[PDB]
């Protein structure tokens, strides 16, 4: 299986702050990356797939970028709104998987 | 408006075999796949399995052989099956759709707690 | 011209079809399977005076002018005939007026019906590009 490490673990920005969260394929996975934001007690939710492209409804200070076999989503200018949990999924053949995830908290 | 819920039985021993529905609504399963993930308590997501607009299933590696996933068109419902019951299989379990490679629309979860 | 899958796919990202409204690879490469069989000289003449040329099928009727299907639209402005090359840049080009938005590919039935929902990817897996 295509493993992906996500980086890192843990995150303390404080509002207006611009964050950088990568992830790392075990293997090519040619653009088929999306990024999910979780917010306590609530369903992930789709940011950005295919490694770039931002989803509907979500604000332009998000960005993805990447090629290859590393990954990053960037944040400019964190709101009140941003805090919560991160992860990236590959989508090359099955099965796929998930990065271990990004807790970004409040300073 | 795009629509999915689970349902599920809460609780379950290990002779008990689990089985977890996705009922969803605004759209056509024949269109569009269906993915299973779970989020153990205060861990990440865990991949399960799939099942294709065309009916084809693929599934976790380590769990393919307990799982069990199949669907009823007509009926709007997707069906997640698993046997062979550990304890840490407790989790929140999702179903997802899949539109092009993403999962644009997720469920609420349902909660599943493994005992003795 | 009958193109490989690979090779179509390689052509049809040097012409910008990946991700094109949010539409990946795969998409475009199993249209073509499925309403030309890959072949760029492909002609299938409907019910109607209408006849839908090329790789992707265009419609004389509303995209190209052949100059015999009534009422003709016209809307690519450009003749059929150039949808019959080996060349698939005025396919393309085309195509991309088609689909206007994100549900613009059920302007081809056979994506609908037989890719929507499929692993369309697995017609670029492998590929070169």
């Amino acid at each position: 299986d295509i493993v992906l490490t996500q980086s890192p673990a843990s995150l303390s920005a404080s509002v207006g702050e611009t964050v950088t969260i990568t992830c790392r394929a075990s293997g090519n996975i040619h653009n088929y990356l999306a990024w999910y934001q979780q917010k306590q007690g609530k369903s992930p939710q789709l940011l950005v797939y295919y490694t770039t492209t931002l989803a509907d409804g979500v604000p332009s200070r998000f960005s993805g970028s990447g090629s290859g076999t590393q990954y990053s989503l960037k944040i400019n200018s964190l709101q009140p709104e941003d805090f919560g949990s991160y992860y990236c999924q590959h989508f090359v053949s099955t099965p796929r998987t998930f990065g271990g995830g990004t807790k970004l908290e409040i300073k | 408006q795009v629509q999915l819920q689970e349902s599920g039985p809460g609780l379950v021993a290990p002779s008990q075999s689990l089985s977890i529905t996705c009922t969803v609504s605004g759209f056509s399963l024949t269109g569009y796949g269906v993915n299973w993930v779970r989020q153990p308590p205060g861990k990440g997501l865990e991949w399960l399995g799939m099942i294709w607009g065309d009916g084809n299933t693929d599934y976790n590696s380590a769990l393919k052989s307990r799982l069990s996933i199949s669907k009823d068109n007509s009926k709007s419902q997707v069906f997640l099956k698993m046997n062979s019951l550990h304890t840490d299989d407790t989790a929140r379990y999702y179903c997802a759709r899949e539109r092009d490679y993403r999962l644009d629309y997720w469920g609420q979860g349902t909660t599943l707690t493994v005992s003795s | 011209k009958v193109f490989g899958r690979c090779e179509l796919a390689a052509a049809m990202k040097r012409h910008g079809l990946d991700n094109y409204r949010g539409y990946s690879l795969g998409n475009w490469v199993c249209a073509a399977k499925f309403e030309s069989n890959f072949n760029t000289q492909a002609t299938n003449r409907n019910t109607d005076g209408s006849t839908d040329y090329g790789i992707l099928q265009i419609n004389s009727r509303w995209w190209c002018n052949d100059g015999r299907t009534p009422g003709s639209r016209n809307l690519c402005n450009i003749p059929c005939s150039a949808l019959l090359s080996s060349d698939i840049t005025a396919s393309v080009n085309c195509a991309k007026k088609i689909v206007s938005d994100g549900n613009g590919m059920n302007a081809w039935v056979a994506w609908r019906n037989r890719c929507k929902g499929t692993d369309v990817q697995a017609w670029i897996r492998g590929c070169r590009l």
